[PDB]
């Protein structure tokens, strides 16, 4: 089992330097680059007593790449993998996909192919990006179209950071997401969304950290994407590979946007006073405010969800938990898929970063749950987009790049084509 | 990587630009001679974006100083960091403009543009890939207003896709240090509105008002005013000079702040601003700066923002801080004061942070805002232009230089159109 | 005083690249004023079919426009459509052929023919000009040395070009030699979707200054024949290199006037003509003392069915606008 | 718990420099401005190791402001908070409210709002002023009308110094009080009155100080207003917040004028000879001559009163004291609210100023008591006002400012509207 990762934009590298921070600590890999089969799916054997990571950090702006090259994890990452551009995308889907993308995609695609050639058990891919930015929206849309025609059959995990309802870092980020989603709909197998403000109240309420940064955020997101692939690394009573998440979450080929939520998230002093068990975590993840995406689940119905655990967790009490959750009438599962449960157990417990705010726990759980609760987000993104689209604001840059109102009109009606079938299956 | 060429047109351009190299050289740790003695290794990476490396660990800036009188070049050469500039960039004529836009744009300036255009060919070739031009001039007078806006058109003909950023200080009704301010201003904005993609409108009244309320300076000279405006020019170009959690290029602000090609006149501002007698009695936290950020008397323009509505604003913070409380603060200013923001945009605020603050300070920020309050400045100068133009007063000198009254009427057609453009989206 | 802007539609047969693919024939004609596309009518003044000839379109579209510009008022003509829509084939076409020509030579031929019918005392002064946009600069075709020109305003604040060449003609054969020099010197590219791809706006202005010596009454009428380019989709067209630079300029022009035509439709207070220089020369067409005629050329193929939908809503939105004539 | 104070006029700054003299001594704050949660309601944390007071000293005459700026507490107070005017009100309600007030209220109101923005637990306000002056009557009436329309819901403690029956500093002070009370009636939630001559016999009899100044007076008044807010600063067995005094003292919305009295007030040499206990202090405060307002309580009936104590005072003996006071027939509680008792205890004892005439005591008590004993004062103020109003004396200045006889006539009948309901509830 092997899988190749790729990080794009400012959002990717902060996830890159954070998510790879715990993988090298999980496998006992020192930061220098050296210390049997668990690390094979993310680290290769570099001759004798040395490793190299299976990732490519592409970015148009080199302001992050030189920081990593002058950082503490210099000897770990290969110097060729740290790809650099020439100039930033400027929050432009057009500039990051057409002008700046074409003159560098020929180098990135050849670099991905030569690394994929020596693979034998390449299960799929996982992409880290963000549609709200320029590089994460423009350049990621280019490679996803160009590699899908080449490989196609292999799976893909799009870990995209979405905009919040009221919180927003930029003003043109609806224009970046509305265009790229028109291309991401037909080629992306499954995209797990993340919201920026959804992390803010989590650490404020549960972790009681009142001045964290992205380094606290990405350490949590890096732990979330480590648990979903933890079955392939270490042994488990009920293992699940990368292809398992393609079938039990994507009932229709276009409805491929599951939510995500993770628990337990408890501080150091609070962990000892609270009892860690299977019951409360199985109830905590289904709590609506305990999600990584601020969307009301009660406004829709759940299609299917997977209960992947960690640590020494027996398989019986987890079955009693989901059985009790089925009896709770506060939630409501859809009649089209009532038995949408997928239990999973792993022996290797959650890790802990030295100095990190997250506390050590003997058991954990991660969740990917498909539901119709996301249609209100796309409805909200369409309504706010119509306010700017009517005045034709922030359009002269895109057509100044080469675009026009036609694809903008095709992107608007595509969400309208997505609104109808989310409401149809929600019945 | 993403180099910038500094141009300094007019008497104000040479002085405002001399302080720009003053303040950024301190945080970079550059000697007055030209060597490097900085304390952190992070300062050495992106030195190429404004300076050129030389032998003996020496560095020289890419400052294109241009003027028509030799007095400003001699004073800047004898400055604190006057010796660091290269002498060949100090191109200058003999006779001044005398506050005449026609002389420095058609007859007197055309003798000098051929000498400076070949200089930028050398500097544009020495860099790896130019990002944008950071020009500095003043609408008042003839040299910076006439010759400064001339090379804007010539460079745009060569580079029809690069960025052309300008920090233009405009006249004002109460502060009028020159009689030919409306005529020089009316002809300059005809070209700046069409050619340049970015413009930072600075007013001298706000620079006097900002130093009264909070700095409490009893004898502020021109050097004190230059420190305020120079910090804003440094704050905007800081993300591509030091690393940060979210680096915003100069063009990334252009895509976010310029919804239409002519609508690019920005409102500059700066924080923190506190006197030496009250620096100890103030909190440097993010809630304290954010309230002072969007204060009605904080920006560098005399126009009241309460008389208009912000179409888009930016706050590029600078220094180690938690971005969680930042986003709640930008959420509150747009929600609590939603009447002073356009309803046809969901979010009017841009965000950006940096890790290494300036020397002496811990956290800071810089404001850039495109609002409808600026139309009160463009119309009052138009009334000054219309009052004198209707009798053809002080136009016979322009006609001597080959000009015509039709171009003055055409400039008025551009003036009355752009103020109505702000009236549409208000 | 108030003349409604006419927006006439036209289709063509499928090109050689379309019939080889096998695109479906979507164009369904219902009457003459309206046309159905996927069960959606679009009311226009005149819908020209694919089998229409060049002369059949001319005598119905720009026949009465010759009377308007000669009476004393002004005329303004310009087409619109996506790539491979048949705009240049409608406007210029084949000049030397007896029937393959378009609108420009048929107009100027009728101007000289009409002048022969009237009395000799009506003295005319026909001056021609021709310039194309290239890298956001007004490139003059009659003079290759000039790469950029400046645009000014006249006495009543109507924009018009200054410094451009104005060759005073006296016979219609001279105009045929002039347009051949302009068409031959026109920078044309080659792409997968279109061979004779007109990737720039070509303006053909004719200032018709006439005077009657008996009554001593002076009259003038402008005549803009501006051929626009097509909105090239790079995914379908495969633009790269210098063709992308052509795409940046033409897409700004059609989108700039798209903001203007949408502003007049909804009834804006400002009407931002200042968005681009292409709108300045067309400011007299959309809000001046001239009759506007918008020829909506569109392709009946299903390969660009979404682009044709954008072009029809673009046309009907312009029908509601009225000039201040 | 936070509360913002404001001092107006000559009366306010003498209360300001005195009342803030003991607060910084209570929290161990040196006069320079530097030394965990008790000081938060009156002192903020200015970065690291520095404080700043939550007060605004507004005054038209800068003769007091430059003294404080050149005084000993220079490094403590913010220089921006020391607001200065241009010219004094001249004991004119009209000049301090309309002409001089409007050109400076725009700066003062914006200063109050920006300081209130960073607050989170702002309970209310407390105003220090005096209706017998010009700035304290005119400018205070302006801000109270202008902030009440803005905030409204928040509480307000008006600590106003009233004129005496026979003692008086000026001649126009009835005209200053009669006008401002018309505006203060409907917007002020509760106003605790203080009399100038009532302090004269207190220190003469009990403290036996035969030549004190205002510095001795305001040190006592500053101690009185420190005890009412002492429950919020330090912990207590029975705490009371700022909203407690608004309900249990103001039964009707217009009858919002409680009396005040304080005990024990014993000198240094007299403290060691006198036995400090709960019995005598609980009887001493109800003694009529021991009040801060010279008004006969026996001429009316008491509505309700609060017994807030200080220091190590057990809760049982205070209950026995109020029980014995209920049996004393020398007083008479009204039948409309017989159970008008509100006990309160605080652990932090009373402080002592170095060199002050007040002595250290292990227990103290402060009293606010609503009663009908104030109606004789308003009747007296109306009778003396009728002598000047009949002759139209001291009227040409007010109409010279812009006023007229209408508001003067409306101000006269307003007290007549206040005279009737005090007599009605007194039944
Ligand atoms: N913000 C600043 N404004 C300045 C400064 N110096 C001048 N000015 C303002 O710009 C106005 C005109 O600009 P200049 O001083 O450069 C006049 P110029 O040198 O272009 O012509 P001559 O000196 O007559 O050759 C001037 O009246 C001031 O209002 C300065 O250092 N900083
Ligand atoms: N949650 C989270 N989001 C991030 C992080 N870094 C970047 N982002 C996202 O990035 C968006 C801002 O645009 P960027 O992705 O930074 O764009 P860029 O890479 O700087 O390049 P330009 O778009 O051209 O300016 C925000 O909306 C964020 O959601 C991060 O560390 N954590
Ligand atoms: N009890 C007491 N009253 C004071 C004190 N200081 C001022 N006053 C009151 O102030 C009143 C006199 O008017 P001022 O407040 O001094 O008025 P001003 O601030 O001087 O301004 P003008 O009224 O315009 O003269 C007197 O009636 C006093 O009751 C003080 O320290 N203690
Ligand atoms: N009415 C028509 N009948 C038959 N063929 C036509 C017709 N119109 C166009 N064509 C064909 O189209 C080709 C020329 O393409 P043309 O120059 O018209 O592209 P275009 O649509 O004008 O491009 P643009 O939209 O950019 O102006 C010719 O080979 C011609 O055969």
């Amino acid at each position: 089992r092997e899988c190749i990762s790729i990080h794009v934009g400012q959002a990717g590298v902060q996830i890159g330097n954070a998510c790879w921070e715990l993988y090298c600590l999980e496998h006992g890999i020192q930061p220098d680059g050296q210390m049997d089969d668990s690390f094979n799916t993310f680290f290769s054997e570099t001759g004798a007593g040395k490793h190299v990571p299976r990732a490519v950090f592409v970015d148009l702006e080199p302001t992050v790449i030189d920081e990593v090259r002058t950082g503490t994890y210099r000897q770990l990452f290969h110097p060729e993998q740290l790809i650099t551009g020439k100039e930033d995308a400027a929050n432009n889907y057009a500039r990051g996909h057409y002008t700046i993308g074409k003159e560098i995609i020929d180098l990135v695609l050849d670099r991905i192919r030569k690394l994929a050639d020596q693979c034998t058990g390449l299960q799929g891919f996982l992409v880290f990006h963000s549609f709200g930015g320029g590089t994460g929206s423009g350049f990621t849309s280019l490679l996803m179209e160009r590699l899908s025609v080449d490989y196609g059959k292999k799976s893909k995990l799009e870990f995209s950071i979405y905009p919040a309802p009221q919180v927003s870092t930029a003003v043109v980020e609806p224009y970046n997401s509305i265009l790229t989603t028109h291309t991401t709909l037909e080629h992306s197998d499954c995209a797990f969304m993340v919201d920026n403000e959804a992390i803010y109240d989590i650490c404020r309420r549960n972790l009681d950290i009142e001045r964290p940064t992205y380094t606290n955020l990405n350490r949590l997101i890096g732990q979330i994407v480590s648990s979903i692939t933890a079955s392939l690394r270490f042994d488990g009573a009920l293992n699940v590979d990368l292809t398992e998440f393609q079938t039990n979450l994507v009932p229709y080929p276009r409805i491929h946007f599951p939510l995500a939520t993770y628990a337990p998230v408890i501080s150091a002093e609070k962990a000892y006073h609270e009892q860690l068990s299977v019951a409360e975590i199985t109830n905590a993840c289904f709590e609506p405010a305990n999600q990584m995406v601020k969307c009301d689940p009660r406004h829709g119905k759940y299609m299917a969800c997977c209960l992947l655990y960690r640590g020494d967790v027996v398989p019986k009490d987890v079955n009693a938990a989901i059985a009790t959750i089925k009896t709770k009438r506060t939630i409501q599962f859809v009649d089209w898929c009532p038995t949408g449960f997928k239990v999973g157990i792993n022996y290797q417990p959650p890790t802990v970063v030295p100095g990190g705010d997250l506390a050590k726990v003997q058991r954990a759980v991660c969740m990917l749950s498909n539901t119709t609760a996301i249609a209100e987000a796309w409805a909200r993104l369409d309504h706010k987009f119509d306010l700017m689209y009517a005045k034709r604001a922030f359009v002269h840059w895109y057509v100044g790049e080469g675009m026009e109102e036609g694809e903008f009109s095709e992107a608007r009606e595509d969400m309208a084509a997505l609104e109808k079938d989310y409401e149809e299956v929600g019945v | 990587m993403r180099e910038i060429v500094h141009i300094q047109a007019g008497q104000c351009g040479n002085q405002i630009g001399a302080k720009f190299w003053e303040v950024i050289s301190d945080e970079h740790g550059i000697d007055p001679t030209g060597s490097y003695h900085g304390d952190s290794d992070l300062q050495l990476e992106r030195i190429n974006v404004y300076y050129n490396e030389a032998a003996g660990n020496k560095y020289v800036p890419r400052a294109i100083l241009v003027d028509l009188e030799p007095g400003t070049m001699d004073s800047v050469r004898s400055g604190p960091f006057g010796q660091i500039f290269r002498p060949d960039n100090f191109v200058f004529g003999q006779s001044g403009a005398g506050n005449n836009w026609a002389k420095g744009h058609y007859t007197e300036g055309a003798e000098l543009v051929d000498s400076v255009l070949d200089v930028v060919r050398k500097e544009s070739e020495s860099c790896d890939c130019l990002q944008g031009f950071q020009l500095t001039h003043s609408l008042g007078g003839g040299t910076g207003s006439g010759m400064g806006t001339l090379l804007i058109s010539k460079i745009r003909e060569e580079y029809p896709d690069r960025i052309m950023n300008t920090f233009s200080v405009m006249p004002s009704p109460k502060v009028s240090d020159t009689v030919v301010e409306p005529y020089n201003a009316t002809l300059s904005v005809h070209q700046l509105v069409e050619n340049t993609d970015e413009t930072y409108s600075i007013d001298n009244e706000a620079l006097y008002d900002i130093c009264f309320r909070t700095l409490k300076l009893t004898t502020p000279t021109y050097g004190d005013l230059n420190h305020l405006v120079s910090a804003t020019m440094s704050g905007v170009t800081t993300c591509l000079r030091f690393p940060g959690q979210l680096n915003a290029d100069l063009r990334k602000l252009a895509v976010n702040m310029v919804p239409f090609p002519r609508l690019h006149f920005f409102m500059p501002g700066f924080a923190p601003l506190t006197s030496r007698g009250s620096q100890q009695y103030r909190a440097l936290t993010v809630p304290e700066l954010t309230q002072q950020m969007f204060d009605s008397k904080n920006m560098m323009a005399a126009c009241d923002p309460r008389h208009g509505r912000y179409l888009t604003v930016a706050a590029i913070f600078r220094g180690r801080m938690s971005m969680k409380e930042v986003d709640e603060q930008m959420l509150n200013v747009q929600n609590k004061n939603s009447s002073y923001f356009v309803e046809w945009i969901p979010n009017n605020v841009k965000t950006a942070v940096c890790d290494i603050p300036p020397r002496g300070l811990k956290m800071s920020a810089t404001f850039i805002g495109n609002s409808t309050a600026i139309q009160e400045l463009f119309k009052r100068i138009s009334e000054q232009f219309t009052a004198m133009f209707r009798r053809k007063a002080f136009l016979h000198w322009y006609t001597g230089e080959g000009m015509d009254e039709m171009e003055f009427t055409e400039a008025e057609s551009n003036m009355n159109d752009l103020v109505s453009e702000y009236q549409q989206y208000q | 005083a108030e003349c409604n802007i006419k927006v006439m539609c036209r289709f063509r047969p499928l090109n050689e690249s379309e019939v080889n693919r096998g695109d479906k024939y979507i164009a369904k004609f219902q009457g003459e004023d309206t046309v159905v596309i996927a069960s959606k009518p679009y009311a226009f003044d005149r819908v020209f079919q694919s089998s229409t000839s060049q002369e059949q379109v001319y005598n119905d579209c720009a026949k009465k426009i010759v009377k308007d510009v000669l009476e004393g008022y002004n005329g303004t003509i310009f087409a619109y459509g996506q790539t491979s829509s048949g705009k240049t084939h409608t406007m210029e076409g084949k000049l030397h052929d007896p029937e393959g020509m378009g609108i420009i030579p048929r107009i100027v031929q009728d101007i000289f023919n009409y002048i022969y019918s009237m009395d000799e005392n009506l003295e005319f002064h026909i001056k021609v000009s021709y310039f194309e946009i290239y890298l956001d600069k007004i490139r003059d075709l009659l003079d290759v040395s000039k790469t950029n020109l400046s645009v000014h305003e006249d006495k009543n604040r109507v924009p018009y070009v200054k410094g451009c060449t104005e060759r005073f003609v006296c016979s219609p054969d001279e105009v045929m030699d002039t347009i051949d020099e302009g068409k031959s010197n026109r920078h044309v590219a080659v792409t997968n979707m279109n061979e004779h791809s007109s990737r720039s706006h070509s303006i053909f202005l004719i200032n018709v200054k006439q005077e009657n010596t008996q009554t001593e009454q002076k009259l003038s009428g402008k005549l803009y024949l501006v051929d626009l380019a097509g909105s090239a989709k790079v995914s379908k067209t495969g633009a790269e290199g210098a063709v992308l630079d052509e795409a940046k300029n033409i897409n700004k022009s059609l989108s700039a006037l798209g903001n203007v035509i949408s502003a007049l439709a909804e009834g804006s207070t400002y009407v931002p003509y200042r968005d681009s220089k292409m709108t300045r020369i067309l400011q007299d067409s959309l809000g001046g003392n001239c009759r506007t005629t918008i020829v909506i050329c569109c392709s009946p193929s299903s390969y660009n069915e979404s682009e044709t939908k954008s072009t029809l809503l673009f046309g009907q939105r312009a029908k509601t606008i009225k000039n201040t004539v």
